[PDB]
RNA sequence: UUAAUUUAUUAAUGCAAACAACCUGCAUUAAAAAUUUCGGUUGGGGCG
RNA sequence: GCCUGUUUACCAAAAACAUCACCUCUAGCAUCACCAGUAUUAGAGGCACCGCCU
RNA sequence: GCUACCUAAGAACAGCUAAAAGAGCACACCCGUCUAUGUAGCAAAAUAGUGGGAAGAUUUAUAGGUAGAGGCGACAAACCUA
């Protein structure tokens, strides 16, 4: 069965007349009358050269000419890419190991109720309803809105440690920030383009969460794997690419060190929006990136067990469940399937409020439930703060 | 009228697709089917019906995996959303289809019997006589056309040369070359049939409106008549 | 009840009686012959 | 081959007694076409033993093009003679395979357009009695217009029981002397009867003896002289 | 409508034509239609 | 009359039309309706939800 | 540009009762049961009260489509600019 039926395919165009089939004879046609007649022949007319020349009217060059245009055929992860296999397949495509729950060099970090925010619980609740109630003048924010605003003022609030932690000083969340990433898995070349937003830059790299023991202890762990479905599905499979690693900012820049990516999916229709497992596999992919992007310019682009491993971390969230990721990148040799493997801690599901109640519900002229979020969990704002302290 | 068909698309693709109604009028704009009109709007799934379509640069019998089984609006059959390699594709799934089930589409035509699992596709030679089979092929290579609708399934009666007998729903006989792919079991949502509407809204909500006026030739409906011999109109109405 | 059959719309005025569906058809291209030889002020609407 | 041809018919069904059979039966027969058109015969669902006692009764099928057999078994499959059905169909008129198509259509033509069989009782009428195949159309219009309204019969009556098998001649027979008689009466416009009519099972199915004994009880005597003389009306009329 | 007249047109077949499809001509049968009519006497109508 | 609905804009809102339910008839199939459908489907007609006794 | 049906993309539907309803009462809104007024009238079909529906087979704005032996018709020979 063939797509596009006959009647919305381009017309045919109307057979030659029969004059132009004459060899001796020069047709008549309305060309010199510079408009159509139906009475004279319908002239040939050369292609026009001027045309697809001006910027307004310009037409790109098939993509085969194209200067980046390569027969191997590059599979490209880009923020708007859903993994069908999710954290299986973006495991499998980083050569990672994944461990539940954060590491405890992390989670230690708010164990301590010094780090503890003092009127912690209110300001985040207060945090919530400004996102999810008092935003606007509408009466319910959307998605699009509250998300960006939960996030922003969450990492305000973990910021306003920087009494306890003057280390704080040393990092800037930067915005609209692009890295670009490419590795092979065998014999399958894949880049990653990371777009998303609110990169947590720091002047100084993560420590490494996984010793050389661990990092070793990797290479017994085997990759799991799905069958039918190729590693590559539902990445885009480009021929125009390019293989260059780009960190996202030029040469000399402060705060060089990825910190944490804050990935929010703030899309307001359940369909834009990933699931969780997707977006916790382009949490993986978006770490692996960065990680990757830092230690191709630090240790060269070379395939090889990293000496000092490379730390990345990664929240996405949207707006009111988040997903927790520590990337360790311990190698740079990808291809084979067998050696030490990169590890990721992931905290999955860690919902900041179970609902918010925008409006009173009223059943019987009786307020049933109040305005304000139902079962918030303090618990998640600690992990929060726990990643965003890591390394200060 | 500025009819232009809804079905333009000519890649395929696994997102629905905005399909415009008729409301059984023509691209002249009068009225063809009568009974069409409004109904919920609904987005088109394009439907693989050549099960074995081996993917790009590759051949041979594949397997895929089960994502999803879906209600789709356009079919009384249940759809299956089923990933292969690194391509996803709409089929019609069978009656115990589940997610993460596996699914094997092949063009082998094997001397003996193939075990046949619910769901696969195989080329009609390589089933056993009397299996139940769904999405039939009139050619090879042509694409399913036959038993798709929710519940049904064809039987192969029998298989002669490179000819196969197949009994289709309504219980007629086909001859299909034994080359032509189908699957094994009956078509999904066996139970279409015993869906009660319950009132006319639902019925307005599925796109079908009372129409009337059906036949537009002078007189309307007139139902045939036996035009009697010259010797016999001295019987037509005897009086009592 | 009756008599307020015209409802007015630009829109409608122009695609049904403007000069472009006149002049879209052969019959209509007659009708704006008419009114020339007629001596029509407004030929189409 | 000879050994493809036999080892085809070890498969299909058949034993090496019919197999050698038909081998005899071939009238320079090649044996490409005897498989072939052994295998388009169990297309149809004819089993082994009867599509042998067939072509036994009936060499010249083999001398049929394939692509003209093909065609036919297709037209049959279409109308529904097929399975155990085809089977009596073979044996009541094998010629079926050697009308021609034209004829076929027209009759089916006649019989659901001109006479408002529906399909289901089309298929009926060819599987109990193909002799209608052989009988020329106008004929078999006016049999049935005989029945429909003179006889006052309807179209699942005129199934049941094969009217359409019985000579026209032996129809006018019975039902002219029972008419005459009084015994048969022809339906009002209300379709009634002052009387209940003999049916047509006791009318055209049973015997002359039982017909003129219980339906007529009249003499055959009598009988005979009646249908002597209507014999002598219809040659009048014509 | 079982009033009269047709079948131009479609749909089937058949015969020729072009070498199966497609198409032309001529027929036949239908479908769909088209055109046309409504004598006189007897309170009216039925049957006359 | 099953029901909610529909109708003679401007004298009829109904027992009429429709309607779920059921029955009958026709159709084995692709790129402009039916339908990007395939006999549990589609088209047409009848009847009247349903339930029981024969 | 009315009306009938359809297409595309919109919008509206308080409150109470009930609980995912071609549900109940009842606004907006749609209609037009009965009565009265009016009858060259305010009106070439209106007014007042009463009444039916009022989350649906609902109502409705916009643009488009089907054309006269044709269209459209939940058939009233209804409607297709009084
Ligand atoms: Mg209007
Ligand atoms: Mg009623
Ligand atoms: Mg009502
Ligand atoms: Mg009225
Ligand atoms: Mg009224
Ligand atoms: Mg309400
Ligand atoms: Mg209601
Ligand atoms: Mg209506
Ligand atoms: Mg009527």
């Amino acid at each position: 069965y063939e797509w596009g039926v006959r009647s919305t395919r381009k017309s045919e165009p109307p057979p030659l007349d029969r004059v132009y089939e004459i060899p001796g004879l020069e047709p008549i046609t309305f060309a010199g009358k510079m408009h159509f007649v139906p009475w004279l022949a319908r002239p040939i007319f050369p292609p026009w050269d001027r045309g697809y020349k001006d910027p307004r009217f310009y037409r790109s060059p098939p993509l085969h000419e194209h200067p980046l245009y390569k027969d191997q055929a590059c599979y490209i992860f880009h923020h708007r890419c859903r993994l069908l296999e999710g954290v299986k397949q973006a495991l499998w495509l980083t050569k990672t190991k994944l461990i539940e729950g954060l590491p405890e060099k992390v989670l230690s970090l708010v164990d301590d109720p010094r780090n503890h925010i003092e009127n912690q619980d209110e300001c985040v609740l207060n945090v919530i309803s400004h996102a999810r109630l008092w935003q606007t003048t509408e009466e319910i924010p959307k998605r699009e809105t509250y998300c960006p605003v939960i996030v922003d003022n969450l990492i305000q609030l973990c910021k306003s440690q920087i009494l306890k932690h003057p280390s704080l000083a040393r990092r800037i969340c930067v915005q609209n920030s692009t890295f670009s990433a490419t590795w092979n898995r065998e014999s399958l070349l894949l880049q990653v383009r990371g777009s998303g937003g609110a990169r947590l830059s720091t002047k100084d790299p993560l420590p490494t969460i996984a010793s050389r023991e661990e990092i070793e202890a990797t290479k017994n762990h085997v990759l799991e794997t799905f069958y039918p479905i190729s590693p590559i599905i539902d990445l885009h499979e480009c021929n125009i690419y390019d293989v260059k690693n780009d960190t996202g900012f030029q040469e000399g820049y402060p705060y060089p060190y990825p910190h944490t990516l804050y990935l929010l999916d703030k899309a307001n229709l359940r369909p834009h929006r990933l699931q969780p497992d997707q977006l916790r596999a382009k949490m993986i992919l978006f770490a692996f990136g960065s990680a990757l992007a830092q230690a191709r310019l630090l240790y060269g682009n070379d395939a090889k067990v990293l000496e000092q491993p490379v730390v990345v971390q990664s929240v996405g969230t949207d707006g009111r469940v988040f997903h927790f990721l520590v990337f360790q990148l311990n190698t740079t040799d990808l291809d084979c399937n067998e050696g030490v493997k990169n590890l990721a801690w992931v905290d999955s599901d860690q919902l900041l409020y179970q609902h918010f109640w925008c409006l009173p519900v009223i059943k019987k002229r009786v307020v049933v439930e109040p305005v304000g979020p139902v079962g918030f969990k303090p618990e998640t704002f600690r992990k929060f703060l726990a990643l965003y302290l890591h390394g200060a | 009228a500025n009819f232009v068909s809804w079905k333009s698309r000519t890649k395929y693709t696994i997102t629905p697709v905005k399909m415009r109604k008729s409301g059984g009028r023509d691209h002249t704009g009068r009225i063809r089917v009568h009974g069409i009109g409004g109904g919920h709007k609904q987005r088109y799934r394009m439907i693989d019906f050549l099960r074995f379509r081996p993917e790009e640069t590759k051949s041979g019998p594949f397997e895929e995996k089960v994502i999803q089984v879906r209600y789709d609006p356009c079919r009384s059959a249940d759809i299956a959303l089923v990933a292969g390699g690194s391509r996803k594709r709409w089929i019609i799934a069978t009656e115990n289809m589940q997610a993460g089930d596996t699914i094997l589409n092949s063009n082998h035509i094997g001397r003996m019997a193939v075990a046949a699992r619910e769901g696969d596709a195989h080329p009609l030679g390589a089933l056993p006589v009397g299996t139940l089979i769904n999405n039939v092929e009139s050619e090879p290579g042509r694409g399913a056309q036959y038993i798709r609708a929710a519940g049904t399934c064809g039987v192969l009666l029998r298989k002669v040369n490179g000819t196969a007998i197949i009994q289709l729903p309504s219980k007629r006989q086909m001859q299909v070359l034994e080359t032509c792919v189908a699957t094994v079991g009956r078509v999904s949502n066996v139970d279409h049939n015993k869906r009660v509407i319950g009132k006319a809204g639902r019925n307005r909500w599925l796109g079908k409106r009372p129409n009337s006026g059906r036949w537009h030739r002078k007189g309307g409906w007139a139902g045939r008549k036996i035009r009697p011999l010259p010797p016999m109109k001295s019987y037509v109405k005897l009086p009592s | 009840a009756r008599g307020n059959e015209y409802q007015p719309s630009n829109i409608k005025r122009k695609n049904k009686h403007g000069w472009v569906r006149r002049l879209s058809t052969p019959a209509g291209v007659q009708v704006i012959l008419r009114r020339m030889l007629k001596g029509r002020k407004s030929l189409s609407h | 081959e000879l050994e493809r041809v036999m080892s085809s018919l070890l498969d299909m069904g058949f034993s090496n007694a019919h197999i050698n059979e038909l081998l005899s039966v071939r009238r320079g027969a090649s044996l490409q076409q005897l498989l072939d058109i052994i295998s388009e015969f169990i297309l149809l669902g004819l089993n082994p033993e009867p599509v042998c006692v067939v072509l036994k009764k009936s060499p010249q099928l083999l001398k049929l093009p394939i692509m003209q057999m093909r065609k036919r078994s297709s037209y049959l499959q279409k109308l529904g003679l097929g399975e155990g059905k085809l089977k009596r169909v073979l044996y009541c008129c094998p010629e079926i395979f050697t009308m021609r198509q034209q004829d076929i259509n027209d009759t089916v033509r006649l019989l659901k357009e001109k006479c408002l069989f529906t399909v289901q009782q089309v298929t009926k009428i060819l599987h109990s009695c193909p002799s209608v195949l052989r009988e020329d159309l106008g004929q078999l219009e006016y049999k049935f217009q005989y029945a429909y309204f003179r006889m006052g019969i309807k179209h699942p009556d005129i199934v049941k029981s094969e009217y359409l098998q019985y000579s026209l001649t032996k129809i006018k027979q019975r039902h002219i002397y029972l008419e005459r008689l009084g015994r048969y009466q022809t339906p009002d416009k209300k379709g009634q009867t002052q009387i209940p009519n003999p049916l047509l099972k006791d009318i055209l199915r049973v015997s002359e003896a039982e017909f003129l004994a219980r339906t007529a009880c009249t003499s055959v005597e009598e009988f005979q002289v009646f249908k002597k003389l209507l014999a002598r009306e219809e040659e009048e009329s014509e």
